[PDB]
């Protein structure tokens, strides 16, 4: 076709070229360098986003129902009455105290979670897969218990060691009284991390029964949701039947701060990213523009031999293809080579300077995660393509409506 | 017929909110066939009016009627059919497209209108070679010359066979002998398909071999002067 | 007039235009500056923002960093508060830190022991409310607690407190009895931060260690974030150094991602408007390329055609930069009254500063030199080529 | 005595594998305060010869001596003062500065040879008169006839007062009258400030007032034919 002849030759025209011109590598390797930051950006922001979820969300736990401190054993529909709104993943039932661990003179409060029999790692990912221990065989007896690994600071324990437990009375009166301080047989350590593990420990619920005064009353219930920070909706809709006394806190009530800050480093981090895809896609459009502006002069003599407008749109839309789809499919293929393989350590000094820029100043490592998507990468391709094409397209309409005979002369 | 008339036509210009007036009241016609001289001292306005009459300016006033059709009212594939199959143009300083070469520049006017590629070689080399410029058919118009330049605008504008050639100063570059042949080869062109050849020319003794010998001065074409 | 590679600079810019889109040819590469440059300042402002805004309000209350000495019930006698050498320290206290388990008439919870004297101002001084720092007095065990705190257990002025010090517990071969107080609260206290959960205040001198208490001192941080490098230190047998990276590990984490993805998503703005000012300029030279060879053939020496593109390249840099650096803080400072990003998240805010001194000049500078090493080069290649070469074409 | 020498001058031009020469040991000299035309068929070679002289290509199998001065053998800071000074050169298509006015354009040298301005206004208006261009002395190249921007250039050469002016065809966009009285400006300086001046025209009428006249047929500057 004649539209890609003239439009090839376009592409290669400076002097002999080569094979290409300098314009054509300028704009050829822009793309690349914006399709590659691109999706840079976006492994970088995926990588974060999925630590979130499994590092703060998965580890608390959403939304709460208390008892009326007073036997409530008509709970088992619960778990039926979770259900009513989509979106809520799991439920259990769990009760909740504080106490004391002794061994070798080295008691630390610890505030102690009794959950589930079976729904202990259904409801969330926290009791999973932290070690494999022994855990998921507890029974009513054996009441032989997990803890994590980070509280035994000075307490010298192992799966099998005897501590000591303190336990008030929860009497259900008024107002509370000496505490009972009965002991127990615990033995068992797991290990998450460093935050949480640090004075938490776990209890079953069935044997949490004995030994106690509230009638076999759970107090409380959990739950796991999608929209976490929507969670304040679910958690009151899902609350709609239950006892005299409910409380609708959440995630997001009991840790606003937390969760505050987090909006707010999702904000910026969107902020960014908003940003770089601003300036990296300024650099494409602004390249293809003084192309089309050069050649507005051959556009010139092409309209004085009776050349029509679809066919000029045809060599531009050919040259911004030629332009565009190399630098595309060059900018992802380094792009998603840097991204899933990142340059690992090689980065402690650059090559030698005459004049050293800023030494010793702050430097910041550049990114640990980065997830592959794999359908960013199509989006980025895309409307890296309609970048190109629209590029390349208005200055030569632009310059084809002009009288042949004004733009030939230099006007 | 009557080919291309003009309608009282004048231009002025205006330089930032400054009138620089061109053109005043042109009103002449041509035939078909008839090869046209247009004379006049350098700074008249003889490229202006060649550019108004070829539709690649815009008159500001008055209109050019080619055969029934003005030239202001027509739809832009009209133009483009009208200035690739029946008019031919030469520019002064030949703007010719400098990536292609001598003879893709030569074939371009075949190209765009859609032409067997079997003949389109062919007719270019014969165009190429009327205007003695067989030798250098491979060559950008960068490793050309200026005379080379102006002969291969010559004959990018005569190898579509068009009713009207406007030719504006098409021997500036070209020694005596060369613009005699360029002069001779128009001749039969004119003979044998009948086409007019408006041509702007400097050279007086080159002029005396055509029927009418306008003289233009100040933006007015006066009947015969000098 | 005389300079004339000033003269020619400048005609360069400034074109023919008689365009409404001929300008913008022409003024792409001080664009493309100032859109790069606010960028980098915007950005910058929302990272120290953030930065400051979290520093101030979490960090303000709790201590940043802290020293132990347990034996003796130690006093500055061994060492006075000079005893610190280490860089980043403004103000040193003493305090005195620890787990305490607070027992109401209805309900348990925990909390950490600060020792505030009453002569001593602390950082949490100005967020006391209806009470005036006062009954802080040595004799009486007197409690301070925190307002989130104090309405989780449900305890107001006039009740009663049993304290426990599971760390302070005496191990005898009868019971496990740790350290056990009981203390009034004659006070309300409030603070708008999330160590009002569990902040509770105590006078520095009491019984409720085991012995008569540890002595700490709480150590104020210029950087906050400097205690990674708070290996430099020294301490007797029988204690050692902490951090405030002990609580809120996982905060010091993900603010340490956030920094390094803040950094590398610079390093990408940077890595791009570098190149487009590199290019642009560059492609703004090679196509006058025929201007400077009818220069050298009226006889300009090549150091003036440096000279005359240099001009230009500054003149597009300095304008650039000025924009960019206006637009940018402008940006940072209508960020939320103008509503730009109107998706805004739920609950969700930026907070600029635009500190002017250290982060919006540099840029500029930095941006006008690339400006102006962008240029030299092609315009080298350019006075190369000979005048009947380059005009050729 | 001589100003200007060359002796063997040869040049070919090879880009691909295919070889073009152009020059064939040209060898001729010119003295100060002499005509001299270098009249020719099209395509001979006159330009590159014109700027082989100039000292704005490199020759490859010669040299060229300027008042003794070889020009292979000269630094760039020697070469900018002479072609400011000693040499004048107008272009075949008249290369200006597109966004100057034509009163800057004229008087660019003046200011690139460090003059104390306030008489450099005086200087350009007195050519641009000189060569009939005084109501156009605010027009840029772009609003400026094909004829008179030719006379910018001409201007341009002559308004440093150099030594030696190589004209490559001052003549070909200009009507009768305006070469003629170009012509005498050129005999005038001549006449006053001593400036040899070596002229290629395609006229042959005004190349028998110059006195001495050359052919260069294919490449060799012979010494007299037609
Ligand atoms: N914007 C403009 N466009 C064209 N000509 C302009 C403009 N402004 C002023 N002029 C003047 O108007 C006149 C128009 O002359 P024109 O370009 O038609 O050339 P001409 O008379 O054919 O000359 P020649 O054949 O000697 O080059 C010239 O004197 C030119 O300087
Ligand atoms: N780079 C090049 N490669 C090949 N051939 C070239 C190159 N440059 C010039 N030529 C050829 O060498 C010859 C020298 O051309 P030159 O410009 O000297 O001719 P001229 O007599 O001035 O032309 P005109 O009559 O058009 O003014 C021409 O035949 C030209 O085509
Ligand atoms: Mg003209
Ligand atoms: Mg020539």
């Amino acid at each position: 076709p004649l539209s890609l002849l003239i439009g090839l030759r376009f592409s290669r025209g400076r002097r002999r070229g080569g094979m290409v011109s300098l314009i054509s590598v300028i704009s050829t390797i822009g793309i690349a360098l914006g399709v590659a930051v691109l999706i840079v950006g976006l492994s970088a922001m995926n990588g974060f986003e999925r630590e979130l979820n499994n590092r703060i969300l998965a580890v608390v736990p959403h939304g709460e129902i208390e008892a009326v401190d007073q036997p409530w054993t008509n709970w088992q529909e619960a778990l039926d009455h979770v259900q009513k709104v989509p979106g809520i993943a799991a439920a259990a039932p769990y009760i909740n105290f504080t106490g004391l661990v002794e061994s070798g003179a080295n008691l630390r409060a610890i505030q102690v979670k009794g959950v589930n029999p079976q729904q202990e790692q259904r409801l969330s990912a926290l009791p999973s897969f932290v070690q494999g221990d022994a855990w998921r065989n507890f029974k009513a007896g054996e009441q032989q218990i997990i803890i994590g690994k980070g509280v035994a600071d000075a307490l010298k324990v192992k799966q099998g060691d005897w501590v000591s437990i303190m336990i008030p009375n929860s009497n259900p009166e008024h107002k509370l009284m000496q505490p009972k301080r009965v002991r127990l047989h615990v033995a068992g350590i797991l290990q998450l991390s460093g935050q949480l593990d640090h004075s938490f420990a776990m209890i079953p619920l069935a044997d949490a029964q004995q030994y106690l005064d509230m009638g076999s009353s759970v107090s409380g219930i959990a739950l796991k949701m999608t929209d976490v920070f929507n969670a304040n909706k679910l958690v009151r809709d899902a609350g709609e039947v239950t006892n005299s006394y409910v409380y609708i806190k959440s995630w997001i009530g009991t840790y606003g701060y937390m969760y505050r800050d987090i909006q707010m480093i999702r904000a910026i981090m969107y902020l960014a990213m908003v940003l770089v895809i601003g300036v990296a896609c300024f650099n494409i459009v602004s390249t293809l523009v003084m192309a089309v502006k050069d050649k507005s002069g051959d556009i010139a003599v092409l309209r004085t031999l009776g050349a029509k407008d679809g066919l000029i749109r045809a060599i531009f839309v050919w040259y911004g293809l030629l332009a565009g789809l190399f630098g595309s499919l060059c900018g992802v293929i380094i792009g998603v080579v840097v991204s899933l393989q990142l340059t690992p350590i090689i980065e402690w000094i650059e090559k030698l300077i005459g004049h050293q820029f800023l030494s010793s100043d702050i430097y910041f490592i550049d990114f640990l995660p980065s997830e592959l998507h794999w359908l960013d990468v199509f989006y980025v391709l895309v409307t890296a393509l309609l970048l190109s094409l629209l590029a390349s397209w208005y200055p030569a309409r632009r310059a084809s409506n002009i009288d042949p005979a004004r733009v030939l002369s230099g006007q | 017929k009557i080919l291309l008339q003009c309608d009282n036509l004048c231009k002025r210009y205006q330089e930032g909110s400054v009138q620089t007036d061109v053109l005043h009241n042109v009103s002449f016609s041509v035939g078909e066939g008839e090869m046209m001289a247009i004379v006049g001292s350098s700074g008249s306005g003889k490229s202006t009016l060649l550019h108004l009459l070829g539709g690649l300016d815009t008159p500001t006033s008055g209109d050019v009627i080619f055969n029934g059709q003005p030239m202001s009212k027509l739809s832009s594939a009209a133009k483009a059919e009208l200035r690739n199959q029946k008019l031919g143009f030469i520019y002064q300083f030949h703007h010719l497209l400098p990536d292609f070469t001598a003879l893709e520049n030569v074939a371009m006017p075949l190209l765009i209108g859609k032409k067997k590629p079997a003949e389109i070689n062919s007719r270019a080399l014969e165009m190429l070679k009327a205007v003695g410029l067989d030798h250098r058919a491979n060559h950008r118009p960068s490793e050309l010359s200026g005379g080379e330049r102006q002969r291969v605008a010559i004959a990018r504008a005569l190898v579509n066979n068009p009713r009207l050639v406007l030719a504006d100063q098409p021997t500036g570059n070209l020694d005596a002998r060369n613009a005699d042949s360029i002069f001779q080869l128009l001749g039969e062109l004119n003979r044998l398909q009948g086409t007019a050849f408006l041509v702007v020319t400097h050279d007086l003794q080159l002029a005396k071999r055509m029927s009418r010998q306008l003289e233009m001065r100040d933006g007015r074409l006066t009947a015969e002067l000098s | 007039y005389q300079p004339v590679a000033l003269f020619i600079g400048l005609r360069y810019m400034r074109g023919r235009a008689a365009d409404r889109f001929g300008r913008f040819v022409s003024w792409l590469s001080t664009i493309g500056i100032t859109l790069g440059v606010m960028a980098l300042v915007t950005v910058l402002s929302v990272m120290n923002g953030f930065e400051r805004e979290l520093q101030n309000n979490i960090l303000g209350l709790m201590p940043q960093a802290i020293l132990s000495s347990e034996h003796g019930s130690l006093n500055p006698q061994q060492l006075p508060e000079t005893a610190v050498k280490l860089d980043g320290v403004n103000r040193v206290a003493p305090i005195t830190t620890g787990d305490v388990v607070l027992q109401s008439a209805r309900s348990v919870a925990v909390g950490v022991m600060l020792g505030i004297d009453p002569a001593q101002k602390d950082p949490l001084t100005p967020y006391l409310v209806n009470v005036k720092q006062t009954d802080l007095e040595p004799g009486k065990y007197n409690v301070i607690l925190g307002e989130q705190l104090a309405s989780q257990l449900g305890v107001n002025r006039g009740d009663q407190i049993r304290v426990m010090v599971p760390s302070a517990s005496q191990f005898t071969p009868m019971g496990r009895i740790p350290s056990q107080r009981l203390f009034n609260v004659i006070g309300t206290f409030a603070a708008n931060s999330e160590v009002d959960g569990y902040e509770m205040l105590v006078n520095i001198e009491d019984a409720s260690r085991l012995m008569g208490n540890i002595t700490g001192w709480r150590l104020w941080l210029d950087e906050p974030l400097k205690v990674d490098s708070l290996s430099q230190q020294k301490l007797p047998e029988g204690s050692k150094w902490q951090d405030w990276r002990d609580r809120k590990g996982e905060l010091f984490q993900a603010v340490r991602m956030e920094k390094n993805m803040m950094g590398l998503l610079l390093s990408l703005i940077v890595a791009v408007a570098a190149f487009n000012i590199i290019t642009s300029l560059g492609l703004m030279v090679m196509e006058k390329q025929g201007e400077v060879a009818i220069l050298q053939t009226q006889g300009l020496t090549p150091r003036q055609i440096m000279m005359v593109f240099m001009v230009q390249g500054a003149s597009a840099g300095i304008i650039g930069a000025i924009l960019g650096a206006a637009l940018g803080a402008l940006l940072a400072s209508q960020l939320n009254n103008l509503m730009p990003i109107i998706g805004v998240l739920l609950d969700g805010a930026a907070l600029p500063v635009a500190i002017e001194p250290l982060q919006v000049i540099v840029i500029a500078l930095v941006a006008m030199a690339i400006a102006l090493l962008s240029t030299l080069y092609p315009s080298w290649r350019a006075a190369a080529t000979q005048p009947a070469e380059a005009l050729r074409y």
